[PDB]
């Protein structure tokens, strides 16, 4: 991990950005993730597939 | 020269912060 | 701790008199009061005092340049 | 110009009830509730006053229930779920003349007769300016002219006000005897409308006059307790070598 | 007695919405909603849900401002200071079958009909419970008499229930065509209601997979944290000079 | 006289009952005094002094 | 030294019992 | 008051030491150690609690039999 470590690690500056964007990207991540497990565990309850939906007379 | 150097790698990670805390992608 | 060199007298608080010190020498006090404050008073005073009355004249005048 | 829309000051008064050891006149408080029942109450309310109020100040107990029975006020849900009407108690508070303040403005041509149970307070001069008001209306200035449905008082801020004179002579019999005329039933009212107001200016004087006198006896033995103490350092004797 | 009196225990069903990663049957929810509107709502109340909430869960907002419109809601005063009636709104919300309780239990033999809102969250095991009691209507167990007016339904506590059974075959017609057995408005309507009671829980469980997840590897760079700090000392050789 | 006087300046639990009971008679006279001067400066003005207290018809 | 100042301790308590809450109308 | 020590300590770099390895090792003997010192001790708690719970529930069922018609 040296390679990586010349480049972000050497300065506590870029080291703390480095720590920002890596919880900015990794919570978005985690959220796309946690959503699409939501979505192919509930195929056919979302408001969206509801088949008489708009057809309220 | 290295405090110069200081201020703007600060100032990078303050910029970061503030687009990570308030996050204005909707408005710009 | 500074280094000291003194003698210091004192008396018990139950031999002597404790209040009648509060009219004694009057004048001295008034006159000092006033000879080394005069200046301090004036220039608390009158720019309070003399805005004050600057205003009421004002206005005064104001009130009576619109009446008919 | 601008002398209209603050309107004309009020004079000062001396009312009984002004003064460091002063109480109120609990016989014109009577009076003046009497002028309230029969004149201000048909537009004006006051409520943060019920009748157990009355009792101990104007009235007895059971002239206070009899006066509260008087009058009908909106009880229930019943068993059966409907509401209904019932005599009142001294809990009750006084009346409302209106249902609500729409209904207010629109039975007074638009402007709001204010609760009467703050006005001496929320006022400047207020027990001066309630006098005042209630007794100065007269013709307006030459070239003033006053829209109609309004009448004019100078007192009044702008000098048009949507009350009438409502205090006239004769306008209330007092159980007493007094002679009720404008004056007399403005202080009256003004008196009432005062105790309204402070409920507790007795009871605050009395404390008052008790624990400032208190506390000056206790100031005069703190400035001999600060003395005595400082006394050994007062009068000390400090002999130094230096000179200048 | 010893056991009528806590009831018969309801089971354990297999909710849709039960499991860490499972949402609301947005389906069965308009479908238990109907249910509510053209059953539950002639004797029950729903005070704390609008018809705001339903938009995005059940119906589209078209399809709650028309249905707001059909309902009659007091508002007021107006200018001369009188209630008067309105169109219901989004932010309206569900109408109230009584005026107060008193009148709810004098339409009910005196008992209340309890508000519906938090029915769910207010009874132990309370989706289970409000299926079993609904379907749980049929006869007294043998050596028991119920009291005309109260029906039997072993479920409730005591088994007497003023409460008549209501989830009688074909007494609602679904839109989508779903035939409405007792047994199937039953689950829909604990669906609504269940929704009703906890409108955050789609969100919340949502939350809680994504942090508890991300708390978990924190977790673990918590304990590698420590074990690197605490190495130097954990593996260090302590010579000294006592034996025993 | 004697008795009390030296208890009070010897034993500081007699002193502090001293002060407690000088707290009570000295705070119920001055309580006394100014109600007195307070009924004395307002004569007619009472609740009780009202005439027609009593007949409200 | 130790029951004379215990009783004259006690004596005041009761003594500022008294005078902060006034029993008075209670010593039936 | 501090104390006076004679002692000979080494120690060794954080990072030259593997970190987590240490948890998952000689694991059976950790077990057989953690039951062994401990197995009184979690009978004078566990027992009481499960005879006091059993007793309890055999207590219920024999008196709602027994007022059954
Ligand atoms: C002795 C009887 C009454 C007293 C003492 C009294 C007192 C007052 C007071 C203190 C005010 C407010 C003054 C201010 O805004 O600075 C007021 C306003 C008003 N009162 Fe009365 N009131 C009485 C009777 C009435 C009656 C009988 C009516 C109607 C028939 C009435 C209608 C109004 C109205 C409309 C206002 C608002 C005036 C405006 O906004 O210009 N009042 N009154
Ligand atoms: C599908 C329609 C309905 C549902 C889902 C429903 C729901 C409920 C629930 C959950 C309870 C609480 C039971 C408890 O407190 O343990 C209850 C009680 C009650 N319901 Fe409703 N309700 C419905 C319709 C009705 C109707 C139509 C009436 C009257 C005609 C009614 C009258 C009552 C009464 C009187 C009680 C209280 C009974 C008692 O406490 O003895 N309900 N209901």
């Amino acid at each position: 991990f040296e390679g990586f470590y010349k480049l972000i690690m050497r300065r506590n500056s870029v080291y703390v950005t480095f720590i920002i964007a890596g919880a900015f990207f990794g919570e978005r991540a985690v959220d796309y993730g946690v959503h699409k497990l939501w979505e192919r565990n509930n195929v056919g309850k979302r408001y969206e597939d509801i088949s008489v939906l708009g057809q309220r007379p | 020269t290295i405090d110069i150097q200081a201020a703007a790698g600060w100032g990078i990670a303050a910029a970061a912060g503030a687009i990570w805390v308030v996050q204005p992608f909707g408005w710009i | 701790p500074v280094k000291l060199k003194a003698v210091v007298y004192a008396l018990s608080p139950f031999q002597q008199k404790i209040m009648t010190g509060l009219w004694k020498d009057l004048p001295e006090k008034i006159h000092h009061k006033v000879s080394e404050n005069w200046i301090s008073a004036t220039l608390l005073v009158t720019p309070v005092v003399g805005t004050y009355w600057y205003a009421q004249y004002f206005k005064e005048q104001e009130k009576l340049e619109h009446r008919f | 110009a601008d002398e209209a829309e603050h309107g004309l000051e009020c004079p000062n008064y001396p009312w009984p009830h002004e003064g460091i050891l002063s109480s109120y006149d609990h016989a014109s408080i009577r009076r003046g509730h009497q002028v309230y029942q029969q004149v201000c109450a048909s537009c004006h309310s006051m409520s943060l006053i019920s009748y157990r109020d009355l009792v101990g100040v104007a009235y007895t107990e059971e002239e206070a229930k009899a006066m509260a029975a008087e009058i009908e006020v909106v009880d229930g849900p019943n068993d059966e779920g409907e509401m209904f009407t019932r005599p009142g108690k001294l809990s009750d508070r006084l009346p409302e003349p209106y249902s609500n303040e729409s209904a207010a403005r629109f039975a007074n041509g638009g402007a709001y007769p204010p609760d009467l149970s703050l006005v001496t307070k929320a006022r400047h001069n207020g027990q001066n300016y309630v006098f005042a008001l209630l007794t100065g209306y007269r013709d307006p200035p030459a070239g003033i002219s006053i829209r109609e449905g309004l009448h004019y008082n100078p007192y009044f801020p702008g000098g048009a006000i949507a009350m009438p004179k409502m205090l006239n002579d004769e306008a209330v019999e007092y159980e007493d005897g007094t002679p009720a005329t404008e004056a007399q039933m403005g202080k009256d009212v003004v008196s009432f409308l005062s105790w309204a107001a402070e409920p507790e200016m007795e009871e605050r004087k009395l404390m008052g006059f008790k624990w400032i006198f208190l506390l000056s006896l206790a100031l005069l033995q703190a400035a001999y307790y600060r003395r005595l103490k400082w006394s050994v350092l007062k009068s000390r004797k400090l002999v130094l070598d230096v000179v200048n």
